[PDB]
């Protein structure tokens, strides 16, 4: 449906590299709160939730630059139900994995050092 | 939103998330360290949180261990979401804080995000002669008056790793039963 179209744009928005810049600019603000130890800091969490909100929000903005009447909830509801999934949702899931998010941050920190 | 909805409408049947909480010095971090059979000496009080993803009876147990230091407890709630099982750890020999351990456990149980969780109580440090019995600890904490959650109290000694597995096996079975029950009523009505 109008569904298969959004699924197409997701791939285009996240595998674009304005997204990768968005990610870098986010990390630039917090990267040195991140330590390379197994124990995590409580402060990683609010940063993590901030990151999730940011990605989610960059999405909806870019998605309605495409379809100016795109309602996030409608797509999400229609998804959180009866069109149930794929290959890019797997990368979408990536953003909610806390451990990979931390490693993303750790590799970045080492990079920034130098 | 999309990202978080995606996550749960996608978790696999046999991934479980367990949140291990309790007063500082209860032995939370010693316990999960022992689960992997990692050495447990050189363990320091947790200022943040530890995540250890397990493997037991076909289950992948993602266990979050959060520091119990008092100045840290207000942040416990940032870890409530998506908890299949709550593990409350108790230093059985810490007789003078049994009331606060009680107060702390009680406030967790009226917490909305923890509405579904199975509750496993580890009466840890039974190796200590001053350790209160499980029954005494069950009396305090007034566990018998909990009808909001399924719970069980397992006396143990993280230091020797004695009785940790039976605790976990009860927890997994209870979690399985709840899910089983929900699925049953879903497909029928
Ligand atoms: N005698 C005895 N000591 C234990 C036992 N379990 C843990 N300990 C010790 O108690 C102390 C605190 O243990 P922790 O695992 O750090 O307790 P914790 O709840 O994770 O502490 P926080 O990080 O502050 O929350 C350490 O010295 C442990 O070695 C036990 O079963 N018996
Ligand atoms: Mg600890």
């Amino acid at each position: 449906a109008e569904f298969d179209a959004v699924v197409g744009y997701l791939e285009d928005i996240i595998m674009d590299d304005e997204f990768q810049l968005l990610q870098r600019n986010f990390m630039d603000k917090y990267y040195l709160e991140f330590e390379d130890t197994e124990e995590n800091k409580l402060i990683y969490t609010p940063i993590f939730n901030e990151y999730i909100s940011l990605v989610e929000k960059y999405i909806e903005e870019q998605l309605l630059q495409r379809i100016p009447e795109f309602n996030m909830a409608a797509f999400t509801t229609t998804l959180q139900h009866h069109k149930d999934a794929g290959d890019i949702f797997d990368m979408l899931l990536t953003f909610t994995d806390f451990l990979a998010f931390k490693e993303m941050f750790l590799d970045y920190r080492a990079e920034k050092e130098g | 939103g999309l990202l978080t909805i995606l996550k749960k409408m996608k978790q696999k049947e046999r991934e479980l998330r367990l949140l291990m909480l309790g007063l500082d010095n209860a032995g939370k971090t010693t316990i999960l360290k022992k689960f992997n059979g990692e050495d447990i000496d050189t363990i320091s009080p947790t200022l943040g949180f530890n995540i250890k993803t397990l493997e037991h009876r076909g289950f992948k147990l993602n266990i979050w261990d959060v520091g119990g230091q008092k100045s840290l407890r207000s942040y416990w709630r940032n870890y409530f979401e998506s908890t299949d099982g709550l593990i409350w750890v108790v230093d059985s020999a810490d007789r003078q804080r049994m009331q606060d351990c009680q107060r702390e456990l009680q406030s967790l149980l009226v917490e909305e995000r923890l509405a579904g969780a199975t509750l496993l109580i580890f009466a840890n440090k039974q190796d200590l002669p001053g350790a209160l019995s499980s029954n005494a600890i069950r009396e305090v904490l007034e566990l018998d008056s909990i009808r909001s959650h399924h719970w069980c109290i397992q006396g143990c000694s993280a230091v020797t790793g004695e009785n940790l597995l039976p605790g976990i096996d009860w927890l997994l079975d209870d979690i399985s039963s709840r899910i089983f029950t929900a699925d049953l009523e879903h497909h029928h009505h």
